[PDB]
């Protein structure tokens, strides 16, 4: 029963002035409603769709393309670890598997109570600062996987 | 003596699973060069193609054995039995029923439908030979 | 115009054209998937790929790809260089990584462009041991089946349904390897033009479902050339029949009308030809009791009644071809013919032929349609009457990309710069309806209003066009702005186009439409101007005259007409059933010659069995005047000896010899053609539509069979094995057999299938023309019946008074429906779902005054009768109309204009 | 800057109107191809464009568009502020400018220092990156990350 807030569609419909065309404004707009929201359910792309005026196929489209729009519901903090080819000689293996420990589960896979989500990343573009992941908005670089408990508490 | 190669009665064979092999795909028919093969293809609610009807003209047939091996899934097959012969030339024209053994031939093992990517009853996507599980596009991860 | 170098060998090609589409035209043969010619080149699937080098010295040089590669003047290229070759041997080996395993059990197979260019380029073994990725399915409604593990990514669907045919709910999904088409999620596909999916895709991930019900190769089809008998657009199609039913609809080449595209209606609405109800052999009535008569039989039953009445009328059909109501005319006589349509229908459609004839106006071809650059819709709800002229709208209207891409020297293949320098830029067209349509995505301006609403829209506009045009008093300033915008796009058009036509019951918005379009001619514009009609040979029956229907029940119920021929006509949607039923009892003979089961043969004395366009032969008159030939696809005596099916030609014409001198007289079709010739001279250009059955190909007639046809001692052993006499065909140069000729360079205009060697999918049609996606190489088939007309018309001064609602009197606004409307393809099983629940369709302050709201069932009276249907709101339909839904089961399109008296709430 | 009046309307008195934006990712690498960039702006899926035609004459939303890395626009204040003599004498060599040229891996100093063109890798890998951790052993080297 999807219903855009007055507050996403004033937000949607903010960034429709900065373009020629409102279609250039559909990225921002799903990203608007995946901030409120965790993720963006189905019901969300045909309402997009019509404050845009494009069709919803196009933003599904643009949705199943970009990795971090997600389509599937996550938990409430997302952990993005980056599997790129500097932190691979850094030892990101090892901070993996410090994650699917303290988690007890597996890349793509959120947790039971619906606390965390683990998903492997790209570069992170903090690669001389050893291995890296994020947490929501939050980076941190210079992974042990000793840190990995301490780390994780302060996000409950 | 007649040879395991021998090129007699034509018989439809069947699946070790039990299910006739044939697909009705049409490729025996349109293989021989007498003209002797008819058949129609009917679709289960499963989804597996079967032939509604097939009609082998037998005073035609030359027993060439080409019908054999244009077939993808050995449902077609020439036996070793030469006991043939009839009366009446419209009683040597063979129907299904009188086509159709109960197992499977001179290929014990071959099922066609295990490598097949169409999904049937028994066989949903990514349970067939050298095929992984199907991905949505809605996936979290990249 | 441009000289290129291939393989060592010169040629000489078109420099606009890329490499793909100038090689091609040469025959030679390279591989691709990617590119089309209706859609342009994109560059995505790589196989296309050719070396070029820089001049004739250079030995090194770099593959680029063909179909992205203009063919300017000093091209050098190899289409059999070894690293080109072993490239695209590559491409082909990287789509066959992921595909299925699924050949006897694909319904492309055979006809597969996949299998075709692996095969071509010569790839046979494997050598990739991993995993294949595999997707879910899609329900995409009851036309089109979905199978995405086929999928080699070409990107043609979306190409095709977005970007040409304008479909809003297909799409691409997903990223890399992962790549899904198909809609967001299950449903029906939305386009009235999906079904053209069938031929666009190179696999099998879109097939017809309408054929895989009764599957079968394509190399056991009987093909013939036909023509569309569901509109009056005249689409060219080639029917395929196996087991003596038909099998599926193809799309039938012709560069001049429809090339690669058919519409939904057309391509799934054959499925009246396969029911059981159909009569087989003509049926007598005694009292009660009914009796099976065989064609001698039939022919002097029918005589000697027919000596002793007095008087005998005839009455014709639209749906019937041109030699059918000829015959039907010379059996009765000119004085005693009737047209079968109603007075007000016939008023309309011979004022749509004296335009076109006498207006001076040029009236363009479908595929000409898409040159213009400006189009008025007055009245024509064309996308459900006449799809395919919408479809070549669309194309008209993105026009203007495609001046601004040639003014930047941007190449016309190159389609995706072209659609980036566009950005929503189009071409103004202006549409005129009572509610919304179709076109309203891409229209300047849409006017919803009342039909003398539409047609005042229509005179004020030929006004501010030309002085001497009468003016239309009495117009608000709010629509007197948006006139002036309408007027200054068409005055400032270089090629407007005028689309009407008799599908919105007015007399008055044809008349609109010719004020427009003579204005247009006064100020120097290259105006064109179109009419749809409504049946496959209504411009036809149109031509050849008579009264109308109404008149013919006259002549009944007022005793003076002892007998009545009734032609393939269902006398129901022309006119009241209780008038037809009545007046119908009190003639003492009625005979029917239909090839469909209809209510009027119930109380019929005599009923022939007709045959349906699948098994006759004939002409048929388009919208635009063209005479069009089609042919016998099968005989349906072959597999039922008891079938006594003959073309209704034939059986009219065997009537009237025993009525004359008592023997009967199976005629050929090049006589019946002649006779129509020297009676009528408007109909004079038919006997060149296509060759007569003398007409060979170095002395071999034409194949209808591939030529691996399949089962010749096996289809018909269950009943005999005794072979029987292949079907022997008089009528055409056509033979019931694969004992013939369907050569790509053979001297002839009619087509029935395209097949070559190495091609065996919708692709071989590029061996079928002079260029690709061009016309046919020795001409397309057809002939125009008429030119243009060195003078024009008068000026109309009819303008109607503004619509003004009554109380008590509703007026009944026409809605039409693609797969509703048409009276064959209504009775299509694949059809009942694909019709929407019949409505009634009401203004919201006409049901708030009414007490009603959406779903609520209301009763109203048509003619003393009484129909109860529920209730749906219409904001953009205004107050004093009411909405039905035209050519249904129960609502006659004669019901248009009409009006209804009482409307109150069912009990 | 906008209150400052060095951007939006009659930017230091004179005639130029100028307004910029920031607009965040979603999370392609694609995205970084200059015509795929174009399509993601438009708010498409991002694939990429044949180039002919140029983004100089056909870009973003069918208007004249160029595209240029961060670091390439910051080398533009140095260059008119102090002159086009300045520039060009920085280094002799081939490649005029300063780059930003840094060693990352398990090396005793990982970080990034802006450099001459014509600096051997040498001397960035055992001066400015102190060489390869204790104990470990110099294998191969990617000389401009992962696509070379
Ligand atoms: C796959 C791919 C990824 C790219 N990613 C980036 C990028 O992240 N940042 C960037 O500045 N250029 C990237 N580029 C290069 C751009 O396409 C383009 O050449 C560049 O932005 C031009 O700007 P410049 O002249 O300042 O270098 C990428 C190119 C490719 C082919
Ligand atoms: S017998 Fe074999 S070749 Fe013939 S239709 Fe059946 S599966 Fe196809
Ligand atoms: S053995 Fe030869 S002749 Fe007999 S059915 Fe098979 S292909 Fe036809
Ligand atoms: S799409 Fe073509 S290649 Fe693929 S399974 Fe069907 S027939 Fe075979
Ligand atoms: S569905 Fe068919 S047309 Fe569309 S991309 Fe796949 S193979 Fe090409
Ligand atoms: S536009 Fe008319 S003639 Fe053409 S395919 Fe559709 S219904 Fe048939
Ligand atoms: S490779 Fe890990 S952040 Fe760059
Ligand atoms: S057909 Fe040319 S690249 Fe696809
Ligand atoms: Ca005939």
């Amino acid at each position: 029963a999807f219903e855009l807030s007055a507050a996403e569609r004033e937000a949607i419909e903010h960034e429709m002035h900065h373009y020629e065309d409102p279609r250039a404004a559909s990225i921002e707009a799903l990203k608007i409603v995946q901030k409120q929201r965790g993720w963006v359910p189905d019901g969300a792309i045909h309402a997009i769709a019509d404050v845009l005026g494009i069709p919803a196929s196009d933003v599904e489209g643009v949705a199943t393309f970009y990795s971090q729009i997600f389509r599937q519901p996550v938990g409430r903090h997302v952990i993005r670890y980056c599997d790129s080819v500097v932190c691979h000689i850094n030892g990101y293996q090892g901070i993996q598997a410090a994650l699917e420990k303290k988690l007890n589960i597996k890349p793509g896979q959120t947790t039971f109570d619906g606390r965390f989500t683990l998903l492997p990343t790209c570069c992170l573009g903090n690669c001389d600062k050893g291995p890296n992941m994020m947490i929501d908005e939050d980076t941190h670089a210079h992974l042990t996987p000793e840190a990995i408990p301490e780390l994780l508490e302060r996000y409950k | 003596y007649l040879p395991p190669r021998y090129r007699g009665r034509i018989v439809l064979t069947r699946d070790p699973d039990g299910e006739e092999r044939c697909v009705a795909c049409n490729l025996c028919a349109v293989a021989c060069p007498v003209g002797c093969i008819s058949l129609q293809k009917a679709e289960t609610k499963d989804g597996r193609w079967y032939p509604e009807f097939f009609r082998i003209n037998f005073s035609r047939c030359i027993f060439c054995g080409l019908c054999e091996e244009a077939c993808p899934t050995t449902a077609i097959q020439l036996t070793p039995d030469f006991e043939m012969g009839e009366y009446k030339r419209q009683d040597l024209v063979y129907e299904k029923e009188d086509l159709l053994i109960s197992g499977p031939g001179k290929y014990p093992e071959y099922n066609f439908y295990r490598m097949a990517g169409m999904a049937i009853d028994g066989k949903d996507k990514g349970e067939a030979e050298n095929e992984a599980k199907p991905i949505d596009v809605k996936s979290l991860l990249p | 115009m441009a000289t290129i170098h291939v393989d060592g060998k010169e040629y000489e090609v078109n420099g606009a054209d890329n490499l793909l589409e100038a090689c091609l035209s040469l025959g030679l043969d390279i591989p691709y998937f990617c590119w089309h010619p209706a859609l342009g080149s994109v560059g995505a699937c790589r196989q296309c790929a050719v070396k070029q080098y820089q001049n004739a010295e250079d030995t090194r040089g770099r593959l680029v790809m063909s179909c992205m590669t203009p063919a300017s003047d000093g091209t050098f290229i190899s289409i059999d260089d070894e690293e080109a070759k072993q490239f695209r041997e590559s491409v082909v080996e990287w789509l066959m990584t992921n595909h299925p395993h699924d050949c006897p059990v694909c319904e492309e197979g055979g006809n597969c462009h996949l299998q075709d260019m692996t095969v071509m380029t010569g790839h046979s073994f494997r050598r990739y041991r991993f995993t294949k990725r595999t997707h879910r399915n899609q329900d995409l409604g009851p036309f089109i089946s979905h199978e995405m593990n086929r999928c080699i990514a070409c990107y043609r669907c979306v190409r095709y349904y977005k970007d040409y045919a304008d479909g809003t709910d297909l799409g691409v999904y997903g990223a890399h390897d992962n790549v899904y088409f198909g809609r967001p999620e299950d449903g029906t596909l939305e386009s009235e033009f999906s079904g053209n999916l069938v031929e666009i895709c190179p696999t099998g991930v879109f097939t017809d479902k309408t054929h895989s019900e009764r599957y079968n190769r394509k190399w056991d089809m009987q093909f013939a050339p036909s023509i569309c008998q569901q509109c009056s657009i005249g689409c060219n199609i080639s029917p395929g029949e196996r087991y003596g039913e038909l099998r599926r609809i193809e799309n039938r080449y012709n560069g001049t009308v429809n090339h690669y595209f058919l519409c939904d209606r057309g391509r799934f609405g054959y499925g009246y030809v396969n029911l059981k109800d159909r009569p087989r052999q003509p049926v007598q009535r005694r009292g009660d009791d009914f009796i099976t008569l065989n064609a001698e039989q039939a022919m002097q039953g029918a005589a000697d009644i027919l000596r002793q009445s007095k008087k005998v009328i005839g009455i014709g059909s639209p749906r019937a071809s041109v030699e059918s109501n000829f015959a039907l005319r010379e059996l009765v006589g000119e004085e005693n013919f009737y047209t079968g349509i109603a007075h007000g229908e016939q008023e309309r459609l011979q004022l749509a032929l004296k335009v076109l004839r006498e207006g001076g106006i040029y009236t363009p071809a479908l595929r000409e349609i898409e040159s213009y650059d400006a189009v008025l819709v007055l009245g024509e709800d064309v996308t459900q009457t006449g799809a395919r002229v919408a479809l070549a709208v669309r194309q008209a209207v993105k026009g203007k990309a495609r001046e601004m891409a040639a003014a930047q020297k941007v190449a016309d293949w190159q389609i995706a710069a072209i659609l980036n320098i566009g950005q929503r830029a189009k071409h103004p067209l202006f549409v005129t309806n009572v509610d919304d349509t179709r076109l309203d995505d891409i229209a300047a301006w849409t006017y919803r209003a009342p039909v003398e609403d539409q047609a005042r829209l229509g005179f004020a506009i030929a006004h501010a066009l030309d002085n001497s045009a009468p003016a239309v008093d009495g117009i608000e300033p709010e629509l007197q702005s948006k006139i002036d915008v309408i007027v200054q796009a068409l005055a400032g058009a270089k090629k407007p186009l005028i689309i009407s036509g008799t599908n919105a019951g007015s007399l008055e918005v044809i008349q609109a439409a010719a004020n427009v379009a003579k204005a247009l001619k006064g100020r120097g514009a290259d105006v064109g101007i179109t009419m749809i009609a409504r049946s496959v040979n209504s411009m036809g029956l149109g031509i050849m005259g008579g009264g109308s229907l109404e008149e013919a029940l006259t002549e009944l119920e007022t005793g003076r007409a002892d007998a009545v021929v009734v032609l393939e006509n269902d006398l129901h949607r022309h006119a009241s059933a209780i008038r037809v039923n009545a007046a119908l009892a009190k003639a003492p003979l009625v005979m029917v010659v239909d090839h469909q089961r209809t209510a009027i043969m119930e109380n019929a004395h005599l009923v022939l069995s007709a045959a349906s366009f699948a098994e006759s032969d004939g002409t048929v008159i388009n919208n635009e005047g063209r005479a069009q030939r089609f042919f016998q696809v099968y005989d349906p005596a072959y597999y039922d000896s008891k079938t006594v099916m003959l073309e209704s030609w034939r059986w009219l014409h065997s009537l009237h010899s025993t009525l004359l001198s008592r023997e009967v007289d199976w005629t050929q079709l090049d006589h019946v053609i002649d006779a129509v010739v020297a009676k009528i001279p408007e109909l004079a250009g038919i006997k060149d539509a296509a060759p007569d059955a003398t007409f060979r190909i170095r002395g071999q007639k034409l194949a209808r069979e591939p030529h691996r046809y399949s089962g010749r001692t096996a289809m018909r052993a269950n009943i005999s094995v005794h072979e029987p006499r292949q079907p022997q065909d008089i009528d055409t140069m056509f033979t019931f057999s694969m004992e013939g000729n369907n050569q790509p360079t053979a001297h002839r205009s009619q087509v029935p299938f395209a097949w070559a060697p190495g091609w065996n999918s919708p692709q071989a049609w590029n061996k079928f023309q002079d260029e690709v996606g061009g016309k046919l190489r020795f001409g397309d088939p057809g002939v125009r019946l008429f030119e243009t007309s060195e003078n024009g018309l008068d000026y109309f001064t009819s303008v109607p008074a503004r619509f003004q609602p009554q109380d008590g009197k509703w007026r009944i606004a026409p809605y039409y429906h693609l797969f509703g409307s048409d009276e064959l393809s209504q009775r299509a099983p694949v059809f009942q779902s694909r019709m929407p629940q019949p409505y009634i369709k009401l203004n919201p302050a006409d049901a708030a005054k009414l007490g009603v709201n959406a779903g609520t069932r209301v009763s109203f009276s048509y003619d003393g009768n009484t129909v109860t249907l529920p209730v749906e709101i219409a904001e953009g339909l205004t107050a004093g109309q009411v909405g039905l839904p035209m050519g249904m089961s129960g609502i006659a399109p004669v019901l248009a204009g009409a009006h209804l008296e009482d409307l109150k709430e069912a009990q | 800057a906008t209150e400052a009046g060095l951007l939006g309307k009659n930017i230091m008195g004179t005639g130029f109107d100028f307004e910029l934006f920031v607009h965040t990712g979603a999370g392609r690498y694609i995205c970084g191809e200059e015509t795929a960039l174009i399509n993601s702006l438009e708010g498409r899926r991002a694939n990429p464009r044949s180039k002919p035609p140029f983004p100089a004459t056909s870009g973003a939303w069918g208007k004249p568009t160029c595209v240029n890395n961060v670091e390439t626009l910051c080398n533009v204040p140095a260059i008119l502020a102090n002159g086009v003599e300045w520039y060009q004498n920085i280094s002799k060599s081939k490649d005029a400018g300063t780059k930003l040229m840094g060693f990352s891996g398990r090396v005793k100093n990982p970080g990034l220092w802006e450099l001459p063109f014509g600096t051997t890798a040498r001397e960035i890998l055992e001066d400015y990156a102190g060489g390869m951790r204790d104990g470990l052993k110099f294998k191969a080297w990617q000389p401009g990350g992962a696509g070379t």
